[PDB]
Protein backbone atom coordinates (compact mmCIF):
# COMPACT_ATOMS: atom_id res chain seq x y z
CA UNK A 1 0.00 0.00 0.00
CA UNK A 2 3.01 2.66 -0.87
CA UNK A 3 5.32 2.88 1.88
CA UNK A 4 6.80 6.38 1.63
CA UNK B 1 -22.99 -11.16 21.30
CA UNK B 2 -20.44 -11.69 19.02
CA UNK B 3 -17.41 -9.20 20.26
CA UNK B 4 -16.55 -7.49 17.41
CA UNK B 5 -20.14 -6.45 16.98
CA UNK B 6 -19.94 -2.72 15.94
CA UNK B 7 -16.23 -2.61 15.33
CA UNK B 8 -15.02 -1.78 11.41
CA UNK B 9 -11.21 -3.29 10.61
CA UNK B 10 -8.54 -2.44 8.43
CA UNK B 11 -5.79 -4.42 8.11
CA UNK B 12 -2.49 -2.95 6.66
CA UNK B 13 0.90 -4.67 5.66
CA UNK B 14 2.22 -6.60 7.89
CA UNK B 15 5.40 -4.28 7.25
CA UNK B 16 7.67 -6.73 8.39
CA UNK B 17 7.67 -10.52 6.80
CA UNK B 18 5.40 -12.93 8.72
CA UNK B 19 5.16 -10.38 11.40
CA UNK B 20 1.76 -11.24 12.18
CA UNK B 21 -1.06 -13.14 10.23
CA UNK B 22 -3.13 -11.02 8.41
CA UNK B 23 -5.37 -13.83 6.69
CA UNK B 24 -5.86 -15.52 9.78
CA UNK B 25 -6.56 -12.45 12.26
CA UNK B 26 -8.96 -11.38 9.48
CA UNK B 27 -10.92 -14.14 9.80
CA UNK B 28 -10.94 -14.23 13.59
CA UNK B 29 -12.30 -10.78 13.28
CA UNK B 30 -15.03 -11.54 10.80
CA UNK B 31 -15.43 -15.32 13.13
CA UNK B 32 -16.55 -13.00 15.85
CA UNK B 33 -18.67 -10.30 14.39
CA UNK B 34 -16.31 -7.80 13.36
CA UNK B 35 -16.18 -5.64 9.49
CA UNK B 36 -13.02 -5.68 8.25
CA UNK B 37 -12.60 -3.54 5.13
CA UNK B 38 -10.46 -4.63 2.71
CA UNK B 39 -9.63 -1.42 0.40
CA UNK B 40 -9.09 1.04 4.50
CA UNK B 41 -11.29 3.28 5.68
CA UNK B 42 -12.34 5.16 2.28
CA UNK B 43 -16.07 3.67 2.48
CA UNK B 44 -16.99 5.40 5.78
CA UNK B 45 -16.77 8.95 3.99
CA UNK B 46 -18.23 10.16 0.90
CA UNK B 47 -15.88 10.26 -2.77
CA UNK B 48 -14.72 14.01 -2.86
CA UNK B 49 -14.58 13.11 -6.40
CA UNK B 50 -17.25 11.55 -7.22
CA UNK B 51 -18.35 14.83 -9.39
CA UNK B 52 -14.96 16.71 -8.80
CA UNK B 53 -16.09 19.66 -9.76
CA UNK B 54 -16.52 22.46 -7.24
CA UNK B 55 -14.43 22.03 -5.46
CA UNK B 56 -13.62 20.16 -3.07
CA UNK B 57 -15.23 20.12 0.29
CA UNK B 58 -13.70 18.17 2.78
CA UNK B 59 -15.01 14.46 3.63
CA UNK B 60 -18.00 13.39 5.33
CA UNK B 61 -19.18 10.56 6.67
CA UNK B 62 -20.99 8.42 4.75
CA UNK B 63 -24.45 7.29 6.71
CA UNK B 64 -22.99 3.72 6.56
CA UNK B 65 -21.08 4.13 9.60
CA UNK B 66 -24.15 5.04 11.83
CA UNK B 67 -23.87 1.27 12.20
CA UNK B 68 -20.51 0.99 13.47
CA UNK B 69 -19.09 2.58 17.41
CA UNK B 70 -15.35 1.74 16.75
CA UNK B 71 -12.82 1.33 14.03
CA UNK B 72 -9.18 0.10 14.37
CA UNK B 73 -6.20 -0.33 11.72
CA UNK B 74 -4.04 -2.90 12.79
CA UNK B 75 -0.51 -3.08 11.71
CA UNK B 76 2.33 -4.74 13.23
CA UNK B 77 4.25 -1.15 13.48
CA UNK B 78 3.46 2.08 12.10
CA UNK B 79 4.12 2.79 8.19
CA UNK B 80 3.28 4.89 6.02
CA UNK B 81 1.04 2.61 3.67
CA UNK B 82 -1.53 4.59 2.65
CA UNK B 83 -4.13 2.44 5.20
CA UNK B 84 -2.24 3.75 7.88
CA UNK B 85 -2.16 7.26 6.70
CA UNK B 86 -5.76 6.96 5.80
CA UNK B 87 -6.48 6.19 10.11
CA UNK B 88 -3.89 8.82 10.87
CA UNK B 89 -5.56 11.33 8.74
CA UNK B 90 -9.59 10.20 10.43
CA UNK B 91 -8.09 9.80 13.74
CA UNK B 92 -8.61 6.19 14.30
CA UNK B 93 -6.45 4.09 15.99
CA UNK B 94 -3.81 2.32 14.35
CA UNK B 95 -3.03 -0.49 17.21
CA UNK B 96 -0.54 -3.69 16.99
CA UNK B 97 -2.40 -6.75 16.38
CA UNK B 98 -2.29 -8.41 19.81
CA UNK B 99 -5.00 -6.09 20.56
CA UNK B 100 -7.23 -8.74 18.56
CA UNK B 101 -5.83 -11.36 20.80
CA UNK B 102 -6.22 -9.69 23.52
CA UNK B 103 -10.01 -8.82 23.25
CA UNK B 104 -10.41 -12.61 22.35
CA UNK B 105 -8.55 -13.46 25.82
CA UNK B 106 -11.11 -10.53 27.71
CA UNK B 107 -13.86 -12.01 26.01
CA UNK B 108 -14.57 -8.42 24.98
CA UNK B 109 -13.46 -4.95 23.29
CA UNK B 110 -10.71 -3.88 25.55
CA UNK B 111 -9.08 -0.69 25.66
CA UNK B 112 -6.90 -0.61 22.68
CA UNK B 113 -4.77 2.14 24.45
CA UNK B 114 -1.32 -0.37 25.50
CA UNK B 115 -2.00 -1.78 21.84
CA UNK B 116 -1.64 1.83 20.06
CA UNK B 117 1.54 2.21 17.46
CA UNK B 118 3.62 5.47 17.39
CA UNK B 119 2.37 7.74 14.17
CA UNK B 120 5.32 7.70 13.18
CA UNK B 121 8.72 8.91 11.98
CA UNK B 122 8.96 12.66 11.57
CA UNK B 123 11.58 13.43 9.89
CA UNK B 124 10.96 17.43 10.59
CA UNK B 125 11.95 16.61 14.01
CA UNK B 126 13.87 13.25 13.53
CA UNK B 127 11.83 11.16 16.06
CA UNK B 128 9.04 9.25 16.55
CA UNK B 129 5.90 10.35 17.71
CA UNK B 130 3.09 9.52 19.72
CA UNK B 131 -0.82 8.80 18.51
CA UNK B 132 -3.49 11.43 20.13
CA UNK B 133 -7.08 9.80 19.59
CA UNK B 134 -9.95 11.30 20.65
CA UNK B 135 -12.09 8.74 22.76
CA UNK B 136 -14.59 6.08 21.77
CA UNK B 137 -17.30 7.86 23.56
CA UNK B 138 -19.58 4.55 22.94
CA UNK B 139 -22.58 6.01 22.79
CA UNK B 140 -21.72 8.19 19.49
CA UNK B 141 -21.65 5.84 16.20
CA UNK B 142 -18.48 6.23 14.01
CA UNK B 143 -20.65 8.62 11.89
CA UNK B 144 -21.25 10.82 15.13
CA UNK B 145 -17.58 11.10 16.23
CA UNK B 146 -16.54 11.12 12.47
CA UNK B 147 -18.55 14.02 11.94
CA UNK B 148 -17.94 15.74 14.51
CA UNK B 149 -14.43 15.75 14.02
CA UNK B 150 -12.78 19.08 13.59
CA UNK B 151 -9.32 18.40 11.43
CA UNK B 152 -6.41 19.68 12.54
CA UNK B 153 -6.01 21.79 9.22
CA UNK B 154 -9.68 22.49 9.87
CA UNK B 155 -10.65 25.34 8.04
CA UNK B 156 -7.26 26.21 6.21
CA UNK B 157 -7.54 26.61 2.71
CA UNK B 158 -5.67 24.97 0.37
CA UNK B 159 -4.56 25.03 -3.16
CA UNK B 160 -3.38 22.22 -5.12
CA UNK B 161 -1.28 22.79 -8.76
CA UNK B 162 -1.58 19.69 -11.07
CA UNK B 163 -6.83 11.32 -12.67
CA UNK B 164 -4.23 9.04 -14.22
CA UNK B 165 -1.61 6.86 -12.98
CA UNK B 166 0.70 9.06 -11.38
CA UNK B 167 -2.07 11.89 -10.50
CA UNK B 168 -3.92 8.76 -8.45
CA UNK B 169 -0.65 9.53 -5.98
CA UNK B 170 -1.38 13.29 -6.31
CA UNK B 171 -5.30 12.72 -5.32
CA UNK B 172 -4.32 10.66 -2.53
CA UNK B 173 -2.96 13.80 -0.96
CA UNK B 174 -5.22 15.81 -1.83
CA UNK B 175 -7.71 12.84 0.10
CA UNK B 176 -5.55 13.28 3.21
CA UNK B 177 -5.53 16.99 3.67
CA UNK B 178 -9.59 16.31 3.10
CA UNK B 179 -9.38 13.85 5.54
CA UNK B 180 -7.46 16.46 7.94
CA UNK B 181 -10.38 19.20 7.71
CA UNK B 182 -9.05 21.36 5.57
CA UNK B 183 -10.42 22.64 2.43
CA UNK B 184 -8.87 21.60 -0.86
CA UNK B 185 -8.68 23.40 -4.48
CA UNK B 186 -7.31 21.94 -7.66
CA UNK B 187 -6.17 24.54 -10.01
CA UNK B 188 -3.74 24.10 -13.49
CA UNK B 189 -2.45 27.32 -11.99
CA UNK B 190 -2.10 29.70 -9.22
CA UNK B 191 -2.47 33.49 -10.78
CA UNK B 192 -4.39 35.76 -8.12
CA UNK B 193 -6.21 33.16 -5.79
CA UNK B 194 -6.87 33.63 -2.02
CA UNK B 195 -5.09 30.73 -0.29
CA UNK B 196 -3.65 29.85 2.80
CA UNK B 197 -0.82 27.87 1.50
CA UNK B 198 0.18 25.76 -1.70
CA UNK B 199 0.64 22.35 -2.32
CA UNK B 200 2.93 21.41 -5.78
CA UNK B 201 3.98 17.86 -6.25
CA UNK B 202 7.88 17.78 -5.41
CA UNK B 203 10.29 19.62 -3.68
CA UNK B 204 3.12 29.82 0.42
CA UNK B 205 3.88 26.66 -1.24
CA UNK B 206 4.87 23.13 -0.04
CA UNK B 207 4.82 19.93 -0.34
CA UNK B 208 3.20 16.58 0.54
CA UNK B 209 5.87 15.69 2.98
CA UNK B 210 4.35 18.19 4.79
CA UNK B 211 1.16 16.84 4.46
CA UNK B 212 2.82 13.58 6.08
CA UNK B 213 4.05 15.46 9.02
CA UNK B 214 0.70 16.75 9.77
CA UNK B 215 -0.81 13.52 9.52
CA UNK B 216 1.52 12.03 12.14
CA UNK B 217 2.01 15.19 14.85
CA UNK B 218 -1.90 15.73 14.05
CA UNK B 219 -1.45 19.90 13.83
CA UNK B 220 -0.66 21.90 11.22
CA UNK B 221 3.00 22.14 11.37
CA UNK B 222 2.94 26.05 9.04
CA UNK B 223 1.76 27.56 12.13
CA UNK C 1 7.12 34.52 31.79
CA UNK C 2 5.71 31.88 29.50
CA UNK C 3 7.11 28.71 31.86
CA UNK C 4 5.84 30.49 34.73
CA UNK C 5 4.56 27.45 36.48
CA UNK C 6 6.06 24.48 34.28
CA UNK C 7 9.06 22.00 35.40
CA UNK C 8 11.13 20.71 33.18
CA UNK C 9 13.86 18.11 33.03
CA UNK C 10 16.25 17.03 30.23
CA UNK C 11 17.15 13.71 28.91
CA UNK C 12 19.76 12.85 26.78
CA UNK C 13 20.38 14.21 23.70
CA UNK C 14 19.95 10.43 22.74
CA UNK C 15 21.91 11.49 19.38
CA UNK C 16 24.81 13.67 19.51
CA UNK C 17 24.34 17.08 19.22
CA UNK C 18 20.75 16.59 18.90
CA UNK C 19 19.65 19.61 20.64
CA UNK C 20 21.56 22.45 22.44
CA UNK C 21 20.66 21.34 25.87
CA UNK C 22 23.10 23.47 28.08
CA UNK C 23 20.90 26.01 25.76
CA UNK C 24 17.25 25.38 26.32
CA UNK C 25 17.64 24.73 29.89
CA UNK C 26 18.89 29.03 29.98
CA UNK C 27 15.94 29.48 27.80
CA UNK C 28 13.55 28.33 29.65
CA UNK C 29 15.11 29.46 33.71
CA UNK C 30 15.52 32.38 31.28
CA UNK C 31 11.52 32.53 31.14
CA UNK C 32 10.18 31.69 34.70
CA UNK C 33 10.32 27.84 34.17
CA UNK C 34 11.72 26.06 36.55
CA UNK C 35 14.25 22.84 35.45
CA UNK C 36 14.86 19.77 37.66
CA UNK C 37 18.82 18.57 36.86
CA UNK C 38 18.19 14.96 38.70
CA UNK C 39 14.48 14.46 37.09
CA UNK C 40 11.46 14.55 38.57
CA UNK C 41 12.52 12.49 41.39
CA UNK C 42 12.03 15.87 43.50
CA UNK C 43 7.99 15.91 42.83
CA UNK C 44 7.50 12.81 45.16
CA UNK C 45 8.57 11.40 48.53
CA UNK C 46 11.92 9.20 48.88
CA UNK C 47 10.11 5.83 49.14
CA UNK C 48 13.58 4.53 50.78
CA UNK C 49 13.91 7.75 53.56
CA UNK C 50 11.49 6.56 55.18
CA UNK C 51 11.21 3.40 56.28
CA UNK C 52 11.88 -0.07 54.49
CA UNK C 53 9.74 -3.25 54.53
CA UNK C 54 6.32 -2.87 52.59
CA UNK C 55 6.99 0.56 50.95
CA UNK C 56 4.10 2.49 49.96
CA UNK C 57 3.48 3.63 46.27
CA UNK C 58 4.52 7.31 45.54
CA UNK C 59 3.28 10.47 46.93
CA UNK C 60 3.32 13.99 45.75
CA UNK C 61 6.18 15.76 47.83
CA UNK C 62 3.96 19.34 48.84
CA UNK C 63 6.05 21.66 47.01
CA UNK C 64 4.60 20.33 43.59
CA UNK C 65 1.30 22.40 44.49
CA UNK C 66 3.16 25.28 43.06
CA UNK C 67 3.28 24.39 39.49
CA UNK C 68 1.12 23.15 37.05
CA UNK C 69 2.88 21.71 34.36
CA UNK C 70 5.37 19.13 33.81
CA UNK C 71 7.47 18.00 30.99
CA UNK C 72 10.88 15.75 30.16
CA UNK C 73 12.43 16.96 27.01
CA UNK C 74 14.32 14.71 24.76
CA UNK C 75 15.23 14.19 21.05
CA UNK C 76 13.74 11.18 20.93
CA UNK C 77 12.64 8.64 23.47
CA UNK C 78 14.67 6.26 25.25
CA UNK C 79 15.56 4.18 28.42
CA UNK C 80 17.71 6.73 29.78
CA UNK C 81 16.13 7.05 33.87
CA UNK C 82 14.84 10.69 33.14
CA UNK C 83 12.63 9.12 30.09
CA UNK C 84 11.42 6.32 32.04
CA UNK C 85 10.60 8.43 35.18
CA UNK C 86 8.45 10.64 33.00
CA UNK C 87 7.03 7.53 31.34
CA UNK C 88 6.15 6.11 35.04
CA UNK C 89 4.24 9.14 36.35
CA UNK C 90 2.30 10.17 33.22
CA UNK C 91 4.56 13.45 32.32
CA UNK C 92 4.74 14.28 28.50
CA UNK C 93 8.59 13.07 27.14
CA UNK C 94 8.24 15.93 24.27
CA UNK C 95 10.66 16.58 21.32
CA UNK C 96 12.47 19.61 22.05
CA UNK C 97 10.93 22.15 19.26
CA UNK C 98 8.11 22.57 21.67
CA UNK C 99 9.73 24.98 24.15
CA UNK C 100 10.80 26.75 20.69
CA UNK C 101 7.19 26.76 19.74
CA UNK C 102 6.12 28.19 22.80
CA UNK C 103 8.30 31.06 22.22
CA UNK C 104 7.09 31.48 19.49
CA UNK C 105 3.60 31.61 20.18
CA UNK C 106 4.55 33.57 23.40
CA UNK C 107 2.66 31.28 25.20
CA UNK C 108 2.50 27.39 26.51
CA UNK C 109 1.22 25.70 23.44
CA UNK C 110 0.12 22.22 23.67
CA UNK C 111 2.69 19.70 23.86
CA UNK C 112 0.78 16.88 21.71
CA UNK C 113 2.06 17.32 18.47
CA UNK C 114 5.83 17.38 20.33
CA UNK C 115 4.97 13.81 22.17
CA UNK C 116 7.38 11.64 21.14
CA UNK C 117 6.64 7.63 21.30
CA UNK C 118 6.92 6.17 24.58
CA UNK C 119 9.37 3.68 23.60
CA UNK C 120 9.73 0.03 21.62
CA UNK C 121 8.68 -2.68 22.88
CA UNK C 122 10.50 -6.03 22.72
CA UNK C 123 7.25 -8.14 23.40
CA UNK C 124 5.28 -6.43 20.56
CA UNK C 125 8.27 -5.60 18.44
CA UNK C 126 6.92 -2.06 18.35
CA UNK C 127 7.13 1.71 19.28
CA UNK C 128 4.54 2.81 21.19
CA UNK C 129 2.81 6.15 22.38
CA UNK C 130 2.47 7.71 24.77
CA UNK C 131 -1.39 8.66 26.51
CA UNK C 132 -1.20 11.15 28.86
CA UNK C 133 -3.93 12.63 30.95
CA UNK C 134 -4.60 16.25 30.13
CA UNK C 135 -3.66 18.76 32.20
CA UNK C 136 -6.26 20.54 33.66
CA UNK C 137 -5.15 23.38 34.60
CA UNK C 138 -6.99 24.19 37.89
CA UNK C 139 -4.80 21.35 39.35
CA UNK C 140 -1.68 21.87 40.31
CA UNK C 141 0.69 19.11 39.59
CA UNK C 142 0.23 18.31 43.05
CA UNK C 143 -3.60 17.98 42.80
CA UNK C 144 -3.42 15.79 39.34
CA UNK C 145 0.01 13.70 40.42
CA UNK C 146 -1.98 12.44 43.75
CA UNK C 147 -4.83 11.50 41.87
CA UNK C 148 -2.88 9.83 39.44
CA UNK C 149 -3.81 5.60 40.06
CA UNK C 150 -0.97 4.18 38.22
CA UNK C 151 -1.66 1.40 35.50
CA UNK C 152 -0.09 -1.08 38.36
CA UNK C 153 -2.03 0.23 40.85
CA UNK C 154 -3.44 -1.73 43.73
CA UNK C 155 -0.92 -4.72 42.55
CA UNK C 156 1.79 -6.27 45.11
CA UNK C 157 4.68 -7.12 44.24
CA UNK C 158 7.54 -8.86 46.07
CA UNK C 159 11.33 -7.78 45.02
CA UNK C 160 13.82 -10.35 46.23
CA UNK C 161 17.30 -8.86 46.66
CA UNK C 162 20.43 -10.70 48.83
CA UNK C 163 21.37 -0.04 49.10
CA UNK C 164 24.57 -0.25 47.27
CA UNK C 165 26.63 -0.12 43.58
CA UNK C 166 24.17 -2.79 41.59
CA UNK C 167 21.37 -2.39 44.49
CA UNK C 168 20.96 1.32 43.32
CA UNK C 169 19.87 -0.14 39.86
CA UNK C 170 17.75 -2.77 41.66
CA UNK C 171 16.18 0.08 43.55
CA UNK C 172 15.35 2.00 40.26
CA UNK C 173 12.81 -0.95 39.57
CA UNK C 174 11.34 -0.66 42.90
CA UNK C 175 10.83 3.34 42.22
CA UNK C 176 9.28 2.66 39.23
CA UNK C 177 7.03 0.33 39.91
CA UNK C 178 6.12 2.64 42.93
CA UNK C 179 6.01 5.35 40.62
CA UNK C 180 3.24 3.13 38.32
CA UNK C 181 1.07 2.70 41.93
CA UNK C 182 2.08 -0.69 42.86
CA UNK C 183 2.95 -1.74 46.56
CA UNK C 184 6.18 -3.26 46.48
CA UNK C 185 7.31 -5.23 49.52
CA UNK C 186 11.13 -6.24 49.79
CA UNK C 187 12.15 -9.06 50.72
CA UNK C 188 14.98 -11.49 51.34
CA UNK C 189 13.16 -14.31 50.19
CA UNK C 190 9.57 -15.56 49.20
CA UNK C 191 8.86 -17.76 51.72
CA UNK C 192 4.91 -18.01 51.92
CA UNK C 193 4.21 -15.23 51.38
CA UNK C 194 0.76 -13.55 49.51
CA UNK C 195 1.40 -11.49 46.63
CA UNK C 196 0.26 -10.64 42.90
CA UNK C 197 3.90 -10.91 41.15
CA UNK C 198 7.62 -11.63 42.20
CA UNK C 199 10.23 -9.33 40.96
CA UNK C 200 13.69 -11.04 40.89
CA UNK C 201 16.70 -9.43 38.87
CA UNK C 202 17.55 -11.25 35.69
CA UNK C 203 16.37 -14.63 36.84
CA UNK C 204 16.13 -17.60 39.74
CA UNK C 205 13.35 -17.61 42.78
CA UNK C 206 13.27 -21.57 43.38
CA UNK C 207 10.56 -22.04 44.92
CA UNK C 208 6.82 -22.50 44.27
CA UNK C 209 6.47 -19.13 43.95
CA UNK C 210 3.10 -18.91 43.65
CA UNK C 211 2.55 -15.68 41.82
CA UNK C 212 4.54 -15.71 39.40
CA UNK C 213 7.66 -14.51 38.71
CA UNK C 214 9.12 -11.90 36.72
CA UNK C 215 11.83 -9.78 35.53
CA UNK C 216 12.54 -5.58 35.70
CA UNK C 217 12.23 -5.81 31.72
CA UNK C 218 8.34 -6.83 32.18
CA UNK C 219 8.44 -3.36 34.23
CA UNK C 220 9.53 -1.03 31.43
CA UNK C 221 7.47 -3.11 29.53
CA UNK C 222 4.70 -1.81 31.50
CA UNK C 223 6.52 1.67 31.60
CA UNK C 224 6.18 2.26 27.81
CA UNK C 225 2.39 0.34 27.31
CA UNK C 226 1.25 2.06 30.68
CA UNK C 227 -0.73 -1.36 31.36
CA UNK C 228 -0.67 -4.28 33.62
CA UNK C 229 1.22 -6.49 30.89
CA UNK C 230 0.83 -9.51 33.00
CA UNK C 231 -3.55 -9.11 32.84
PR1 LIG D 1 -24.47 -4.20 17.97
PR1 LIG E 1 16.00 15.74 9.57
PR1 LIG F 1 1.82 31.68 38.63
PR1 LIG G 1 2.36 28.70 40.74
Amino acid sequence: SQEL
Amino acid sequence: QLIFDDCVFAFSGPVHEDAYDRSALETVVQDHGGLVLDTGLRPLFNDPFKSKQKKLRHLKPQKRSKSWNQAFVVSDTFSRKVKYLEALAFNIPCVHPQFIKQCLKMNRVVDFSPYLLASGYSHRLDCTLSQRIEPFDTTDSLYDRLLARKGPLFGKKILFIINTEQGQKALAHVYHALALGADVEIRPNVAHLECDLILTMDGPVVDPEWIVECLISQSDIST
